[PDB]
RNA sequence: ACCAAAGCUAGCUCAACAACAAAUACAAAAAUACACCAAAAUAAAAUAAAACAUUCACCUAACAUUAAAGUAUAGGAGAUAGAAAUUUUUAUCCUGACGCUAUAGAGAUAGUACCGUAAGGGAAAGAUGAAAGAAUAAAAGUAAAAAAAAGCAAAGAUUACCCCUUCUACCUUUUGCAUAAUGGUUUAACCAGAAAAAAUCUAACAAAGAGAACUUUAGCUAGAUACCCCGAAACCAGACGAGCUACCCAUGAGCAGUUUAAAAGAACCAACUCAUCUAUGUGGCAAAAUAGUGAGAAGACUUGUAGGUAGAGGUGAAAAGCCUAACGAGCCUGGUGAUAGCUGGUUGUCCGAGAAAGAAUUUUAGUUCAACCUUAAAAAUACCCCAAAAACCCUAAAUUCCA
RNA sequence: ACAAACUCCUAGCCCAAUACCGGACUAAUCUAUUGAAACAUAGAAGCAAUAAUGUUAAUAUGAGUAACAAGAAGCCUUUCUCCUCGCACACGCUUACAUCAGUAACUAAUAAUAUACUGAUAAUUAACAACCAAUAAACCAAAACAACACUAAAACGUUUAUUAAUUACAUUGUUAACCCAACACAGGAGUGCACCAAGGAAAGAUUAAAAGAAGUAAAAGGAACUCGGCAAACACAAACCCCGCCUG
RNA sequence: ACUUCCAAUCAGUGAAAUUAACCUUCCCGUGAAGAGGCGGGAAUAAAAAAAUAAGACGAGAAGACCCUAUGGAGCUUUAAUUA
């Protein structure tokens, strides 16, 4: 089928400029506490998110640096020590991660 | 190609006459060649219009369309003259005025179909143009009451001749 | 010695004058304005002549309305107003119906008047009398 | 507001006048070893003759110029072709332009990109300023500014946009088109009537007129008035093509297993070759494919490199097949603005007057005569038309002809 | 009564039309004199496009539609999950190859980043391969694991004689992800060894409508379907005809 | 019945034939003889997305059929002229 007619400009707006074809205005955008930043009510802030991964990344360096091959993961649970820390009792007989920067105010000690 | 929304900064207007309203500062800014083409940028500027610039980089930012990056940093840009070059005290007080695409030159190549058949493929380029006035933004149309219409009815009725009879 | 042609512009212009407030693709393109134009024209001077009858339907209704009012129907009216010799235009006519209603029922009852008059007339059976309103004057 | 828009120059027309050095024909750009060299035979047809066979200017040569003359002649005596005898001509110097401005003018900023194996085809474009060793907002298409019962999109109008009321888009083509016949998305730039025999009109001089040759019983001499554009299939000459495919000639190379005394135009079944049948695909993944399924598979077998035969031909286990993604006869450049009684197009305004088919015709899709008609002129009667009058057996409406 | 282009009335510049044929004016150029800002008398012409499936350039509509692509997770090259036209040479392509750098925009039919875009710089090294004598004379005797044969009768040189510059090192090919198909084409491509030791990803993200494509399974029945048992089958077998003899 | 490619929604990039203008209904008449446009009636806020193919004598190719050009060509012979 081939369109019998050229379309006037008229009918064009009429169907692309429909309240359908229009973008939504998002009305659950909220601010997070901490960063002061934009996120949307049901999901993790981003920009939080963001040192958190960062954080995880290097954490994951460091614990691949402690093992030494491939295939060769650790039987024990994990601890991760920043500087200035030394291990408590219910901590000790398991693995740790020694580093450098002193431990991020979002990150606890428990 | 033509600029000209560029040389709307260039206007330097005679000093106020004492106590009158101040006329506030309108800021124009635009991007040329973008690679977005016209008709979908064209979605983005219609959403953003009238809006306060904050509530406008608000909606922008959690877009998905690859424009709404480009049209982020132009509304950032837009700001930061309207602070610096211009001078705007409380850099919020901005809304949008007037929000549109325009299309730029474009590329033209071969696109091969089948049977020894090619189509003319046209790449899309588009500018995007933003006018920022500093005040609270300007209040939105509320739709007709039956009040409204009851009065434009009567009016009406009360402009009627006796047609073709004096 | 090559010419061509340097004033196109105006030319364009004006059949481009008549065409502005056409909708759609007419009050652009030079082709679909010319065309749409002659038909413009065509139908202006047909209307010329429409509206003699349009404007003369108008009041005949007019007319009709006001002579239904005083229970007097439109071939009446016009028929015994002409009989008694009162030459006046159904534009007049009507323009007395709307503004003059006092003298427009002193019409229709000088009509309605004649016509008694006439068939007491020609019912009566007899070639004697007058009825004041049947005299028929010759000038002067 | 975008996209766009504007310059005046590069150069063209037409006409007068008259960086070596080395390397190269080995498969050009490779210093160097035994050969050979070198060659020539009418131009044809398209087209005119309304067909087509004899015939058809120009197309090779120089001979020019004014005449003799479109004359003598030559011609299916048709179409058309066409001399000479004899006559005329003062020097150079004195260059330019009622020639084009970037869709023009050269194809050209170029024979380059690019397209072709090859002969061959063959483009597009530049724009500020003294200085960049200073940084108009006018085409279509869109945006600013979605859309509210109804109807060729307008017009008459209205206080008022609609609402009312009135109207079968435009060309072409036809007996007749709203037609559901053809054409066109829209904008810009380009894109189609040329001739002077006879005639009419305006002037010169006139029994003559023309700046030579001629014509003259009012004529001569001068001016002015005139006749399109785009399309075949074809045909003829000369080139270039066998890296595809047809067939050959060289020189190479493959064919495992299984069965059988066997390499036997034998079996089975891979690689390899074909293309049966179905479904997808149909501007595809592909200008012939993919998936399944099939035939053959030591032979008239497949396949590599390199030669050969060329269009009035080649090749053909004849399908009128194939010969470079159209073969009842290749492609290219010439002839070539081929020729179309056949379509299709043909551009400002306003006024006068205005046509319907009798003949012949390879004629009936066309022409050429008559009749009607248009534009000028000269004149005298024109239509209408009462008696009277026009055939012999019967024969209506009515004709013909005239004050 | 209402109803026309008919006919009155009031004013005029005072009565329709295709083919063809007469007239009057004028748009835009240029040239003669005037004119000075748009000019007016003449003379001239490439002298006026709403229509040729017109030509070129540019824009729309169809349409943001058809269609295109990147296996997962991480510590960023490390494991996984799956499929198998792999490495050389010949021919042919010409820097597309290598390193560093840049990617707003150009190439990739998208991104990320880069063997394919841009700039700068580099690079393949001869023993392999190309180039590389003549003339006389003897020699009937196949390749086929070659004993010996077969019919279709088979490619290929040794040795003797006569002369052959005699002297380190000549010259040239050496990259690649590549070539012929307009494309960074589901296609066409010779040979030697390989079946992986080598190569590679079928899904951009979802959702699970119809209709289409491909595949799997199906109660009872088993050709009742339809031109035909075509396609498909847990089948794979038999028989009869016509036409050609047969492989081709 | 169920899977996979398409599919529909989100994000990139982005073609094609076609198109007088369309503000683009239905019925029965009419009409160049089969109407969305004419006549007489009906019906009728406005726009999207998804489907189906009855119509637009739908789109593609200046019909390969037929006939007509004093158009072509190939083939065959006792066509007519003949190297
Ligand atoms: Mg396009
Ligand atoms: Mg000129
Ligand atoms: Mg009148
Ligand atoms: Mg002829
Ligand atoms: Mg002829
Ligand atoms: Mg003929
Ligand atoms: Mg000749
Ligand atoms: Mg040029
Ligand atoms: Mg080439
Ligand atoms: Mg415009
Ligand atoms: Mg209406
Ligand atoms: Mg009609
Ligand atoms: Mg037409
Ligand atoms: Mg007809
Ligand atoms: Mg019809
Ligand atoms: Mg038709
Ligand atoms: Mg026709
Ligand atoms: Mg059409
Ligand atoms: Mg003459
Ligand atoms: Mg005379
Ligand atoms: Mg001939
Ligand atoms: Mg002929
Ligand atoms: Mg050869
Ligand atoms: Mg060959
Ligand atoms: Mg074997
Ligand atoms: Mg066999
Ligand atoms: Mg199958
Ligand atoms: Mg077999
Ligand atoms: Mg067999
Ligand atoms: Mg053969
Ligand atoms: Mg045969
Ligand atoms: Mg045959
Ligand atoms: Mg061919
Ligand atoms: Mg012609
Ligand atoms: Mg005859
Ligand atoms: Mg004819
Ligand atoms: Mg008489
Ligand atoms: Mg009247
Ligand atoms: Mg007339
Ligand atoms: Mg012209
Ligand atoms: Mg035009
Ligand atoms: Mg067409
Ligand atoms: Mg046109
Ligand atoms: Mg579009
Ligand atoms: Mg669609
Ligand atoms: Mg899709
Ligand atoms: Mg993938
Ligand atoms: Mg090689
Ligand atoms: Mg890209
Ligand atoms: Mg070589
Ligand atoms: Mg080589
Ligand atoms: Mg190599
Ligand atoms: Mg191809
Ligand atoms: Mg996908
Ligand atoms: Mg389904
Ligand atoms: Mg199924
Ligand atoms: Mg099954
Ligand atoms: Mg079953
Ligand atoms: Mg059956
Ligand atoms: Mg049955
Ligand atoms: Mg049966
Ligand atoms: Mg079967
Ligand atoms: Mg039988
Ligand atoms: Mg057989
Ligand atoms: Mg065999
Ligand atoms: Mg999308
Ligand atoms: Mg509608
Ligand atoms: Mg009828
Ligand atoms: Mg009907
Ligand atoms: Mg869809
Ligand atoms: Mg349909
Ligand atoms: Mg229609
Ligand atoms: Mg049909
Ligand atoms: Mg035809
Ligand atoms: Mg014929
Ligand atoms: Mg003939
Ligand atoms: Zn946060």
């Amino acid at each position: 089928a081939a369109p019998k007619n050229r379309r006037s400009i008229e009918v064009n707006r009429c169907r692309r400029r429909n309240p359908q074809k229009l973008i939504k205005v998002k009305n659950n955008i909220d601010v997070c506490p901490e960063c002061g930043h934009l996120k949307q009510k049901h999901i993790l802030c981003g920009y939080c998110y963001e040192k958190v991964r960062k954080e995880t990344a290097e954490i994951r360096r460091q614990m691949g640096k402690q093992e030494g091959g491939p295939f060769r993961a650790p039987t024990t649970e994990t601890v991760v020590l920043y500087s200035g820390e030394t291990p408590s009792e219910q901590d000790q007989g398991k693995r740790i991660i020694e580093r450098e920067r002193k431990r991020p105010s979002w990150f606890t000690q428990n | 190609i033509s600029r000209k929304w560029e040389k709307k900064n260039k206007i330097v207007y005679p000093p106020q006459l004492p106590g009158e309203p101040r006329r506030p500062a309108e800021i124009y800014h635009c991007r040329r060649q973008i690679k977005y083409s016209k008709d979908k940028m064209w979605y983005l500027a219609k959403l953003i219009r009238g809006m306060s610039i904050d509530q406008a980089l608000a909606q922008l930012e959690f877009s998905d369309k690859k424009g709404a990056q480009i049209i982020k940093e132009v509304l950032l840009e837009a700001q930061d003259m309207a602070v610096r070059d211009h001078n705007v005290e409380f850099r919020s007080n901005l809304y949008v005025a007037e929000s549109t695409s325009g299309r730029g030159q474009y590329l033209k190549r071969i696109r091969y179909h089948g049977r020894g058949r090619f189509g003319i493929m046209e790449k899309v380029f588009c500018h995007y143009f933003v006018k920022l006035v500093e005040g609270p933004p300007p209040p939105r149309e509320a739709p007709k009451t039956a009040v409204a219409h009851a009065r434009e009815y009567i009016q009406e009725l009360r402009n009627r001749t006796i047609t073709h009879a004096l | 010695l090559r010419s061509r042609v340097t004033d196109r512009y105006w030319r364009v212009q004006e059949v481009l004058k008549h065409a502005r407030h056409f909708r759609g693709r007419k009050n652009r393109c030079y082709r679909l304005a010319v065309r749409a134009v002659t038909r413009a024209f065509v139908k202006c001077t047909r209307a010329r002549r429409l509206k003699k009858r349009s404007l003369r339907t108008l009041w005949i209704n007019r007319i009709t309305a006001a002579s239904q009012e005083h229970g007097l129907k439109y071939p009446a009216f016009i028929i015994n107003l002409i009989k008694c010799q009162v030459e006046l235009n159904r534009k007049v006519l009507a323009d007395l119906a709307i503004y003059e209603p006092k003298t427009f029922k002193s019409l229709a009852a000088l009509a309605k008047r004649r016509r008694e008059e006439g068939f007491a007339a020609a019912l009566g059976d007899g070639k004697e009398p007058d009825g004041i309103f049947s005299r028929v004057v010759q000038h002067r």
